């Protein structure tokens, strides 16, 4: 009933939904629409249950996951990563005005709970399959998330997602 | 009137087929390229004139009376893309071929009868007339000085053109021993009183040149206003206000109907919700909201809060041309000309304040209100001095510059910014990177890539061929020859100023 | 272009004296407090019918009441807070208008300052405020106490408050002094006492302290205050910043911030048709209705708008072109150096656009700062500018312009304005009047010409230091388009069933030049009428 | 299993038609469109009907839905918004809109193919289908909706943003 299978080890094998039905991560390979603040085309993020997001992908394969970047919102994932100015929380703040998460929708977040983090070389290379898998599907299936920030008038950012629902094994 | 009609006259004799210098453009491949490139401006522009290319002292004719000598290329009507490719076909080396071959060069003509074919391809015409005008491209000077007969009936019929209406004008190119208007010409082309005895073009030698003293004679200039420069209430002058730069935008699609393609006139109507009948102008209000308020005005107290002052130039004061920032700007600047056609004497006030003004150095401070019901802005007269170039052509028309001013509301801040010097090492090596990627700057050196491309697909989609091939844009840096020039000085400048860290 | 700002609101204490001696009559000139009056209605129509976020509070001083949080009993007596921390509405608007009488007692303008001071720190706890302003309306005409002023000074430079003086007199040094009289316009230090001496004296040295040499420019007249946006000077925002890298080649890279330094200002609001009776929108319906060009009046329907393009004489439908075939693909957001060219080459005739750009270097960038330094006074010392193409974002169309140093004492960037393409040039030729006998002006007349000319000069050469000064400065004006709107629309809010008021004098006199200038002119015009005649033609 | 993805729509005494909410075979799709505050925009809510040929029916706005009587097709979405939310005098003949994702608003990457007919109410029991379905939609358009976009060739471009809450039927023949 698996909607598709990735290889891990030997012996298990992840399944990847396209829907969150009992399933612990979320990976979104997203890809954002021209602004003439944002200087990075595409993204990609792990989302866990409670909006932690660890930074995965930047357009120059997965050598960014090593670095660990964690952040408590995808908020402060685009703070952090797609401006090329300095202070960027200074500036403005980003939100979703419907209450929804990229991930999860109108969902209710969990507390705080460590994020998934890869250790092991085959982390890694399920990593790289997958974020192969999330650009292959990119050009064809993909949902529309907005951002606002609270400039006047109100500065709005397009994000086109591809999302991936997974468990990894304990 | 509105419909201006212009005829390519173009000589096709063998002194226009000798190139002397082999790196220099045939002056018939000058003449070609130039009506092909003032078609695509017209095209461009989206201007409804009519065009018409002649040729004479070919074995070859077409003209409805079957004289000698004269081919009608092509009749009066608006630009297209078939005619400029049939131009195309004639440019080059292959064209300057196929069109000896087609219609071949050198043999005896008579002007008279030349002129005579271009005031039949006038008459012809049933969209009226306006400013009808000739063009010569030759590059003889004394074309019947064997034959004084020719010469008096060429005379008189020129006279009598001049005098139906029609304007005559030269566009004479490089001749062996330069080309001298006063043997026979001066007794054809055409001379406005006395205003153009002097100043007449030189001989063209390059394309650019050609077509910068065609485009500059034959274009009638439209004045967006005529307006009235008051010095006081009593002493007023009429004067006419121009757009020399105005953007060029795309043309927007037309709306035509599948019957039969052709323009649909679009009109608006206003409609009540539950009668379903129209609105008188005087049933309906005005309002604007803001917050949880109301505000209820009539259209004409709506206009009546917009007006201040008359329309016109009301003159505030004279102020030095040192007092204007060059980074004050704020909209595009017009141009204000004399009038002599509203007020009597205008001209004479225009000039002695205009000598004045450039002697002192001053711009005259004037209140401007373009139209009813406007509030004012604030705009400096700039004189303007007249300049021409070594062709004779006017880069510079004599009369004010009116430069508007911005208000209070349209000067924005700027953030806090502590200020950090260059050392004058640094300051060498820029200068030095500096030097050494020099050009020279013209107003006409850069053209706009999306119209271009835009009207080169509509061309390639008309004429029913294939999709075009892309050109590279002339907008775009040449980053690889910047970087041959510059050499090593942008690593000593980047080891100068950039830490090795960051 | 658009404006983009922040999102950052302020608070704004309106400190106002309403005293028995800022009423007094004068056969010429209006009492301090209508001026104050007209000065506070400016600041209060501008953030009502802009709609800003800006919250107002109003404390007058002077009062026959008392009602402060600070009263207590003999202490800050005749202080009255008549409007807390909120949003402006038309309900202030009407208490300013027709609702606040002028006092008959006196009261400390120091103790006034203090109660507004309060207000701020006890009115902004549970808000956020990027910006607190006080802006003090007095006339300087009451005893006052010395022992809070060092107190008072601390408490503005820990709390970050500013201070604004409107007074009815100006702070000119050696002005010289000088038909009727005219409020507002462009053109008297014997004619303060001994008290408005010793408050001028206090507020020059609080100024000084507070911020320095430039805080006695914060010290204004009610008279200047209408012709100026000095109100408005200390809630402003900037623009958001336009990052990007500066190329010069494929290995020289700068990184820049754009800002807005010239941009026009606009109505925010239009206005919306609506019924005659029932005042609402809903009961207008506009159609468009093109049915035949003849006059036939058959139906048509919206599945024929198939439209097509035209190139001279033939059209193109849109049956044979695609969306993607006509698209210039934009290689993105940039700003590359074309190359460098003289200055005199650029002229201002050709500038071209709607907006004026000021390009700084990155913010916390030191090498960035140097670079553009560099570059900078490299241009200045060469007199060169830098022809550079500018692209807002991958969907904008591509620009050519001139980027030009700008050097000043306390920063220095460059500006960029654009510059024409070959088809926006239009090639005319206009007669030569210097080589025209028909036109030539005579001597005479060239000697008139010359007279008015030198009598109507808006500058002077004062001190004989070669420094040339404006009497006629109009880039420090405002538009008087938005105050005539809002005029308009709160007589219309108050009063429902009378006539719109005419413009306001003060408004005529800062659109005109000083009346010393008239006069001088007029001797000449004069002159000048007889030696041109001028008639008009009768077709 | 508290949620329902189909629902049942009832027509006449014999025929009851189903509303879904994926595009699994059906053929017409009823969007409920809202748009956000903008400088530009003063018209909030549009209702359209599209067909796989991509040809769209107006069919209620703000004033309800007496707006079908009108029989107002166009032949693609921003025609509609043009027409309709953009009636602004200057906004009529000014710029167009598009998708630069070559995403339809009701079958996203679903080839269009040519045009064979468009359905329209002709009775009256029509009338009373087509308003409960504007008020389930309406019912259900605070919190199933999804985001579309639009570009404007202003000068800059600007992007417009929809709220579309979309359900797709089959009309039976």
């Amino acid at each position: 009933r698996s909607m598709t299978t990735i290889h891990y080890n030997d012996d298990v094998d992840i399944d990847i939904h396209t829907d969150k039905n009992g399933k612990e991560l979320c990976y979104c390979y997203i890809t954002i629409d021209d602004h003439y603040l944002v200087d990075v085309e595409t993204i990609g993020v792990i989302v866990n249950r409670s909006g932690k997001c660890l930074l995965v992908n930047n357009h120059l394969g997965i050598g960014i996951v090593k670095d660990k970047r964690i952040s408590d919102s995808f908020g402060d994932v685009c703070m952090d990563t797609i401006f090329d100015f300095s202070e960027a929380r200074e500036l403005f703040s980003l939100t979703n005005d419907d209450n929804r998460n990229i991930a999860w929708d109108t969902d209710k977040l969990d507390d705080d709970t460590d994020i998934w983090t890869p250790v092991t070389e085959d982390d890694y290379k399920f990593l790289s399959r997958l974020v192969l898998y999330a650009k292959s599907q990119s050009d064809t299936v993909f949902d529309y998330y907005v951002l606002t920030g609270d400039t006047e008038p109100p500065t709005v950012f397009i994000f086109k997602v591809t999302r991936f629902y997974f468990n990894m094994p304990k | 009137s509105g419909r201006d009609s212009l005829i390519f006259l173009v000589d096709a004799s063998k002194a226009m087929f000798e190139s002397q210098s082999e790196d220099e453009l045939t002056p018939f491949d000058m003449s070609i390229q130039c009506i092909q490139s003032v078609y695509i401006s017209k095209i461009i522009s989206s201007d409804r004139d009519l065009l018409a290319v002649v040729f004479y002292g070919t074995e070859k004719d077409k003209n409805s009376v079957n004289f000698k000598n004269i081919y009608v290329l092509q009749e009066l009507d608006n630009p297209g893309a078939k005619r400029i490719l049939e131009l195309d076909q004639f440019k080059g080396q292959q064209g300057q071929k196929r069109f000896q071959d087609m219609m071949g060069h050198g043999s005896d003509y008579s002007l008279s009868e030349v002129l005579w074919v271009c005031a039949n391809l006038f008459s012809d015409v049933q969209f009226k007339m306006s400013h009808k005008r000739i063009m010569l491209f030759t590059n003889e000077d004394n074309p019947h000085g064997n034959d004084s007969a020719k010469a008096s009936r060429a005379r008189t019929k020129a006279g009598d053109l001049r005098d139906t209406g029609i304007f005559l004008d030269l566009m004479h190119l490089k001749k062996p021993g330069g080309f001298d208007i006063s043997l026979f010409y001066r007794d054809i082309i055409s001379i406005a009183e006395d205003e153009d005895l002097r100043v007449h073009f030189e001989e063209s030698s390059k394309l650019e040149d050609l077509l910068r003293k065609v485009r500059a004679k034959e274009t009638r200039k439209r004045a967006l206003s005529r307006l009235k420069l008051k010095l006081n209430k009593d002493i007023v002058i009429s004067v006419g206000i121009y757009n020399l730069v105005q953007k060029a935008l795309k043309p927007p699609p037309i709306k035509l109907y599948r019957e039969t393609n052709e323009p649909v006139k679009t009109k608006t109507r206003t409609f009540n919700t539950s009668t379903g009948g129209l609105l008188l102008p005087s049933d309906t209000k005005r309002s604007q909201i803001y917050g949880s308020r109301q505000i209820i005005l009539e259209k004409e107290e709506t206009e009546e809060l917009k007006r201040f002052d008359d329309p016109g130039l009301m003159l505030m004061g004279f102020k030095p041309l040192v007092l204007l920032k060059k980074h004050h700007y704020l909209r595009p600047s017009l141009f204000v000309y004399p009038e002599e056609s509203l007020v009597i004497g205008s001209s004479t006030l225009f000039s002695a304040l205009l000598i004045k003004c450039l002697e002192k150095e001053v711009a005259a401070l004037c209140r401007y209100t373009p139209r009813r019901n406007i509030p004012p802005y604030f705009v400096a007269l700039v004189p303007q001095e007249e300049e021409l170039d070594d062709q004779k052509i006017q880069v510079t028309p004599p009369g004010f510059q009116l430069v508007f001013l911005p208000f209070a509301d349209d000067k924005r801040k700027m953030p806090f910014t502590e200020k950090i010097m260059a050392t004058p090492e640094q300051v060498g090596k820029m200068k030095a990177i500096v030097e050494k990627l020099r050009f020279t700057y013209r107003s006409d050196s850069f053209e706009n890539p999306v119209l271009q491309q835009h009207f080169r697909n509509l061309e390639a989609l008309a004429l029913d061929l294939m999709e075009p091939e892309q050109a590279v844009d002339l907008t775009l840096p040449k980053v690889e020859a910047m970087n041959k020039r510059l050499g090593s000085l942008v690593d000593e400048f980047k080891e100068l100023v950039y830490p090795p860290d960051y | 272009p658009h404006m983009v700002r922040s999102g950052n609101k302020a608070a704004v204490v309106l400190c106002m004296d309403v005293g028995f001696t800022m009423s007094n009559s004068i056969p010429g000139i209006e009492s301090p407090f209508e001026q104050a009056k007209k000065v506070i209605t400016m600041f209060v129509q501008r953030q009502v019918f802009a709609e800003n976020k800006d919250e107002i509070a109003l404390v007058l001083f002077g009062t026959d009441g008392t009602d402060n949080p600070l009263s207590g009993g003999d202490q800050y007596q005749n202080i009255t807070v008549h409007r807390h921390l909120m949003l402006p509405d038309f309900d202030l608007l009407e208490d300013i208008e027709s609702k606040i009488q002028p006092g008959s007692q006196q009261a400390d303008f120091l103790d006034a300052l203090i109660v507004s001071m309060d207000v701020i720190q006890h009115e902004t706890i549970g808000k956020k405020f990027e910006k607190r302003h006080i802006e003090i309306f007095t006339d300087l005409s009451s005893r006052f106490s010395k022992s809070q002023l060092d107190i008072i000074i601390h408490s503005l430079k820990k709390c970050d408050i500013s201070l604004q003086f409107f007074l009815p007199f100006s702070l000119g040094k050696e002005d010289g002094s000088g038909g009727p009289f005219r409020l507002g316009g462009h053109g008297p230090l014997k004619g303060i006492t001994e008290q408005q001496k010793e408050g001028l004296e206090i507020v020059k040295m609080v100024m000084i302290s507070l911020e320095g040499e430039d805080g006695l420019d914060e010290i204004y007249s009610f008279s200047e205050s209408l012709r100026k946006l000095c109100v408005f000077k200390k809630i402003e925002r900037h623009s958001i910043h336009w990052p990007c890298r500066l190329t010069i080649g494929s290995n020289l890279s700068i990184r820049i911030a754009a800002y807005k330094s010239i941009l026009q200002e606009r109505v925010k609001k239009t206005w919306t048709v609506v019924d005659a009776k029932t005042l609402k929108k809903e009961d207008i319906q506009k159609e468009t209705v093109y049915c035949l060009n003849d006059d036939d009046e058959t139906e048509v329907l919206k599945e024929d708008i198939i439209q097509g393009f035209r190139y001279g004489s033939d059209i193109v439908p849109f049956s044979k072109v695609d969306e993607e075939q006509m698209k210039y693909k934009s290689e993105g957001k940039c700003f590359s150096v074309l190359g460098f060219c003289k200055s005199s080459q650029v002229q201002r005739r050709f500038f071209m656009g709607n907006q004026v750009l000021k390009v700084f270097a990155a913010r916390d960038d030191e090498a960035a700062a140097v670079a553009l330094s560099s570059l900078i006074h490299a241009l200045d010392d060469l007199d060169m500018v830098a022809i550079v193409r500018y692209a807002y974002d991958k969907r904008a169309n591509p620009q050519v312009g001139v980027a030009f140093p700008h050097i000043k004492h306390n920063y220095e960037c460059l500006v960029y304005v654009q510059l024409p393409f070959m088809e926006d040039l239009r090639q005319y030729m206009f007669s030569s009047l210097k080589n025209s006998k028909k036109y030539a002006p005579t001597e005479a007349q060239l000697n008139a010409v010359d007279a008015l000319i030198d009598s109507m000069s808006l500058a002077k050469k004062d001190e004989k230091t070669d420094t040339l000064e404006d009497l006629f400065p109009t880039t420090k004006i405002p538009n008087p388009r938005f105050q005539r709107l809002f005029q308009c629309l709160l007589h219309r809010a108050l009063h429902p069933r009378e006539p719109l008021p005419p413009i306001q004098q003060h408004i005529w006199n800062m659109l005109n030049p000083p009346a010393e200038v008239t006069t001088k002119s007029q001797i000449p015009l004069s002159k000048i009428k007889t030696l041109f005649p001028l008639i008009e033609a009768k077709k």
